[PDB]
């Protein structure tokens, strides 16, 4: 989950 | 009459929305006069994600690895420089429909206004607050970031964010429009996580306010109170458990004053929590006790 | 219009009044048909009144130990007969002004009239109240410890305290006219001393509405809260802490709609901790929070 | 002990209470001898509203148009004047309970029991204090008219108070007997003033010394020490007796202050004795005595 | 305006204060012209402090087994003696910054200034009090013993206690400038507790002062009015003034409580303009008004 | 073992500390290197007091005005200039004895030391905290504006405060050492009052520590409770009312654990207030009432 | 070591226990001497239970509507007799089982063991609490409806429950065995339901004690708190909001005294809540403020 | 409110 | 609502 | 403690 | 009382 679209 | 969440209009800042890329990732970028800011990481490949080194592949590519564009009417890019987290791009035309406009920062508990874009193309536009831990809580699918967020103050435009990423919580992060951050994140697809929320107050009265306004004001009038809520305070302050039998002796003046017991309750129920407050009850500044009920009917008709 | 705390015509009573005068202790006597009733005691001087032994100190007396007075006749003692802590007095004299009378036992929370007098003459009279711990806080002086206690109603008087000693903590304590104490007490002088007492509810929301008939009426209304007496119950449900820029900023929809914000404070205040009720606001029930002061000024 | 607004009792005032009635209007009378005070406005109906003419409303009524009773009986009403503000009524039988009376004029900072009647019949009484702004502070409801305000002083019954109206602000304000308003209103109808009212300094007075005599004695100078008194007073609480030498050394702060060292002593004696009641002595509740009084004055 | 606990300037003691090592045991020194003083004792290891005999265990060293440090400066010791509970150290060196000095021996009673010392070097000055029953109570730590305690007279500072040991109880205690102990203590980690402690009434009295210059008056038991003085803080608060008659009238009450008509004005005239401070009159917040002279004596006969 | 007030010793400082004249008034100051910085005011007389005009009284001041003196040794003033509150002058030489040094701008809640100083000497040095209305509880009488307030950070003098006046409250203002002030007051004598104080938490908490760790530890040993104030949760609760006679049924438990049923009661007093916190009692998440106290004495010896 | 929920050896009370059939209807019964005690109702089928009139069902029966059944052995049903809500049979046949017994009335809160049986056979024991609103919570079947609870002490059986229903709410209600229902329930299927029942507070105290002799002993120690659980009393007092850096900032302070901040903070907020009670926190009172972290570290 | 009575 | 049992 | 009074 | 020292 961290995630830069 | 009527209270929704409403964005500001949109027009401006569609004149200003273009696409980036950088040989097959598209993010979408702000077009203003002759500078394009977008999101560092359009320098990217779904392989560097995990934790780039920026300043490695930026300085490894190229002025025209860049293809910027608006409608078509294609712009190429002359210039090129990262700051902080954005790229600037200055490019080979300026911006017709650049409107007056700002890059103020925003500051927790301010909304501003969001208009999701995709590959260059408006699509949509809500609402949003800065919450006061620095996420937002946004609708952003893929290929939207840079995506931008503003207010409008008076003839200009005052731009307040741009779209980076998404925490696992399901909210959002990004930064100003100076590449600065919003927050504790950095953008890397690290699995960082969100401060702990709390509401904010200002923004619960104002919307109270707007209740009121709307013909909403129950909330004012206040409270009336369970028999069981008050014997706590009574039992606190050393009164006298009032009981069933008590509410009803009282009947006959709580009906012809119009303020039923438990309302009237309610009144003494922290007229002794919070005081008389420099105030006076018949001419007494103490509460007094020495009257019987009947004593009252008695002394007055 | 008002509100007075306010005592029975003292007549019907005044005339039942009798000095009872017994060596060189006098005290007042509640004279009624041919009995007049009045503290023991009285069969007392300073130098006893020690943990005394009555009825050992009663019938060393007899009938004409007692000198019963009327203001001007003197009543004739026939028969002397203790009862409880009172005694009752049998003389040669229906009193003529006797009334239609009743001999009750006031609860705790009732109030009656006091009609104090000193050498069996009316002094004065007022109000007074019967703690719930027995008690009762008159003005008595020494020499008044006849004087009675009682309720009127069309034309029935009705006799519920006769007063006996002051506890050492100011208060007066007494008994009905059968002769019981009101409460725990002895007729006796010691290191006795009053329960602890607490405030009498039914009557202060009694007093309340009066408050309200008379028009007094403010504390009816919300209350209204301080600043850091907000943010104390704003933690709570974990809501961000309210300033004084937060407040003069809320300047704008205080004026326009006309509430100050510390009264508007209040009530989000209630919303908080009692909940909401069922009622709507807005349509809403959580509390909207995404909405600045200003994204309210514009929408109006 | 004790203290509590208490009034005269009324046993003496309530067989003079009758109610005399003029056609549409029922209100109290006083009645002495054979002639029964009474309000001049009995003889309205409504429409002497805001403006009441009244010296010449009667060949129209005159007498019989006047109930007056009293117990259930009658009085025939044989005359009437117009006395000022209130009507004498001259009635063929006399009061066979007419008390020794004055008629008084009182005057501001002064009390006098109040017997509301309504209908000739009375109902409860109280104290009440002429108001420097000649109004009384009292409990009437309509009806109430005519009730009386009457002190007692030796068996006499003084009077001083015919009931009339009730200005805007709670308050009312009356006559005497001999007719003339207390203050500057008029029994008409049309909103009136009421001068501003200040606080009745000898009465404030007075009751700081009823709290006096009650023990309640917290207030002031009952206090100076002299040097032994305190030197004993003194290792009560471990403190050091201090000497002759220690007094002259103070004696410079002494002057800066003007408090001689021994009103000082008085002062810290009493802290030793009752302590604190927790209030900052510079923000201590522990008295300090790591300071001389050289560095006292030093820093000062 | 204001009023601290404050001390005089350690700024002369400072550079008079020099480190005094013998292995191990480190602690501080007073270092004046050419001497230094600091506790015996420093000639000892913490196996040997409870039965120390002192004479004798200092030989076995000398001269050579004291290194004194002033700074990073070393000073020969150039002769060793015991002088009560110091040593008598010679340096071959004069102290440069050595002030006009004197040695003293304060009276319980007299606050002095201390220079809390560790390894050679101030770390703070703070200021005590002399008790009387001889102990100081101040704030010292392993390794500050040889903190000397000063007063300052104009140009000359007064040395009046150097630091030893710490009692039980939670003080402390030490010796003058020729090591004669203050009280009945030595330096002999054994049965020594304090004798007890009364407080000292002068420095109360003092205090109080202190306090009524500025500002707190309230434990002032006092004063006087007269009834002109009086009827203008009447008239300040709307009260009647006065009039020679009620001062007249007042007689009987003021006769039989023995407490005179203006002392009664002098206590009303102070509670009129301070308030009650949520005390009670005849149980009442408010200053009543509605008894007469008369109502009075005629209810408390 | 001890806690007392300390200031940091005021050696280093004092140094530093000259008189400043502009013709009759008479303030102290610091000469650092060759500058000497000291209040705006001392270029007045009682006269422009009300509410000056600096800009003005200061253009109109030669370079000479100036009588700057250290000790005596003399220094002429070669340049001046108003910087903010302060005037800088600087001067014909430089402070042999200037030392490391800082101007930190403290925050509300840091302790500094204080040098209260008298025309341009020492006199007294006391701790302070800069409260967090912004004004500090000195103590200063008449010509001690410029005292400073300072701080030592290993090697180096952080000056932090430098004291102009006094509000009518009694307590102090003043500026940091670049000439702002401290708060929202400004340097007239037309009365300002401060914002409303608060205490401050951390400083408690640290003080609380200091506490501890002196050996008085007690207030963590935590409660025991009364009767009156349990019955209060528990009817929150809807326990039952715990009663004099429940409290000797459980003598016997309450004497063999060693633990009093009122402090056990402190124990349930909030078991129920704020949860078992994931934890558990005898195996159990819930508190069990379904066991008699004499079930539990029979159910073990 | 252990504690756990403990009914008493069911073996006294098993021995009493007879089935009581009475047409298609079975229910236990408790038989003591020549009496065997079981509900009424039994002398009921489904289609009454309505609200039936008892005695007026109760002989429409006689002697031989009754099957007992001590296991094998048949009793033979000499004399019946209603008893409030129980059913006092006779038999030709005293229990050889029988114990020392006593009838007893268990009080709100006290305990037993419950032996449920079905068609007079134990099937099971469990200990059972009296709640202070009378029900009680046990497992109860349909047909378990004679069996009954007791207490044993060295060897007299003590009978204070004999079950009769379940409360709509799942809870079960009875009567001691005098026939007399355990609070204000009638024997009689309807509408009816538990009162509002509340926790057992010295049981609850009780229990703790036991979870200390069994060293579970956590709880007893002061308890912690939250941050934002302490800000919430901090506005109170008047303190700064204490914040996350303001907290790793006393770490030091925390580390070297072995004590969390939040467990520190725990006890700042009690000082505040109930006071200081006369201690001394370094010869203070006030809680000192003017002392950084740090300033104590260095002093340290 | 001025009114009698 | 309750059922004997 | 009390006075009768 | 502002007062400049």
């Amino acid at each position: 989950x961290a995630v830069l679209x | 009459s009527g209270f929704r969440k409403m964005a500001f209009p949109s027009g401006k800042v569609e004149g200003c929305m273009v696409q980036v890329t950088c040989g097959t990732t598209t993010l979408n970028g702000l077009w203003l006069d002759d500078t394009v800011y977008c999101p560092r990481h359009v320098i990217c490949t779904a392989e560097d994600m995990l934790n780039p080194n920026y300043e490695d592949l930026l300085i490894r590519k190229s002025n025209h690895s860049f293809l910027v564009q608006a409608g078509n009417v294609q712009l190429r890019v002359i210039g090129h420089s990262m700051q902080n987290c954005l790229l600037r791009l200055k490019v080979d035309t300026s911006n017709p429909k650049t409107p007056k406009y700002k890059f103020v920062r925003i500051q927790p508990g301010q909304t501003f206004s969001v208009l999701a874009c995709y590959n260059g193309s408006p699509s949509g536009v809500y609402q949003c607050a800065m919450r006061p831990n620095h996420t937002i809580k946004g609708s952003f699918l893929n290929g939207s970031c840079g995506s931008v967020g503003f207010n409008i103050d008076y003839d200009c435009v005052s731009f307040c964010y741009m779209h980076h990423m998404e925490l696992p919580t399901g909210v959002h992060a990004g930064t100003d429009l100076e590449g600065k951050f919003y927050g504790p994140f950095v953008d890397r697809q690290t699995a960082q996580a969100a401060g702990t929320d709390t509401t904010i107050t200002l923004n619960v009265l104002a919307w109270l306010y707007a209740a009121v306004i709307n013909g909403d004001r129950w909330f004012l009038n206040r409270f009336t109170t369970t028999l069981n809520d008050f014997n706590l305070v009574a039992m606190k302050y050393n009164y006298e458990p009032l009981t069933q039998d008590h509410v009803d002796i009282l009947g006959p003046l709580s009906a012809q004053t119009g303020i039923a017991v438990l309302d009237m309750c309610a009144a003494l129920k922290e007229l002794l929590q919070n005081g008389m407050n420099g105030r006076t009850i018949l001419g007494s500044t103490i509460l007094e006790d020495e009257f019987t009920p009947f004593d009252v009917v008695r002394q007055c008709s």
